[PDB]
């Protein structure tokens, strides 16, 4: 952070900071570009992985800058900027989902993605520790998250949502549904368990019901439907719970 | 008191039997409406 021993000196957090600013911003506009097609190449797949990884790995330096309870690397991060990279990053993420929702193609870069997420918010978390009161800089991430509140809302009801129905997936409206319990439970056989169940909303239930991939007639598995994801899923919920 | 769900003066020393309708509204919109009603009565 400092360097105080000799003449002059740099402040090399500041700009690891600024970098992945940059960062964001790049990853942003590659999403503003997908963001109209939604049939996403092979290339942009491969190449934006790799991108994934770059965050990957600046989020592990960040994350061990603050590896301990340095403090006054924690006050240079509190004046720092990159509150707002990861407000861009909420919003990469919230839309982001769901077009990744879709296909073989998708899940892979979803789920470098939510590991993104999970990494991101560890970081965060690990700059948060130093509280003690109400959190000053606890405080700052009350600014910046309520700030941001409504994409929040698209990941976490997501959440909720592939979870909540991994959860219900079990039976009583599922497993004698249909003799072998395999996922021979049809589309609107699991259409109406949900109906029957009135749990959750419609709109997205229908939606997952697209995301069913239509299994060669009606059918729809169990686990590979949800459950696969969603206890990484569940894990990154828990992160961020 | 699984043989008594379904009885007419069901508070007949108790309260009142709104509370049936109000459990009604409780529940039957999840599951069913006219089913539970009729259940009660
Ligand atoms: C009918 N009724 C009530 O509804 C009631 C009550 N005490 C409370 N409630 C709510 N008593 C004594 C009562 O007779």
């Amino acid at each position: 952070r400092t360097q105080t021993g000799n003449n002059t000196t740099v402040n090399i957090i500041i700009s690891t900071v600024d970098y992945l600013l940059r960062v964001q911003e790049s990853i942003s506009d590659f999403y503003w570009y997908y963001s109209g097609k939604d049939v996403i190449d092979e290339q942009g797949q491969r190449n934006f992985s790799k991108a994934i990884q770059v965050a990957k790995q600046v989020f592990n330096t960040l994350t061990e800058y603050i590896q301990g309870p340095c403090t006054g690397n924690q006050q240079s991060l509190a004046h720092s900027r990159l509150w707002d990279a990861v407000v861009g990053f909420l919003h990469v993420f919230a839309h982001m989902q769901m077009k990744l929702s879709q296909d073989s193609s998708q899940i892979e870069l979803l789920k470098e993605l939510m590991d993104l997420q999970k990494d991101m918010v560890v970081m965060l978390l690990s700059m948060l520790e130093g509280n003690v009161v109400n959190g000053t800089i606890g405080k700052q991430m009350v600014d910046m998250l309520v700030e941001s509140s409504n994409n929040v809302e698209m990941i976490l009801k997501f959440f909720d949502m592939f979870l909540k129905l991994k959860d219900l997936t079990s039976s009583d409206t599922f497993k004698e549904y249909d003799p072998d319990g395999k996922g021979v439970i049809s589309k609107r056989d699991f259409h109406k368990a949900m109906e029957s169940h009135k749990h959750y909303t419609q709109s997205e239930t229908e939606f997952l019901l697209s995301c069913a991939e239509t299994d060669e007639n009606e059918t729809l598995d169990y686990e590979e439907f949800v459950k696969r994801f969603h206890e990484p899923a569940k894990d990154i919920g828990f992160n961020v719970a | 008191d699984r043989l008594v769900i379904n009885t007419q003066s069901f508070p007949n020393n108790y309260w009142d039997k709104f509370v049936k309708r109000k459990v009604m509204d409780k529940y039957g919109e999840f599951y069913g409406r006219d089913r539970i009603s009729e259940l009660l009565g």
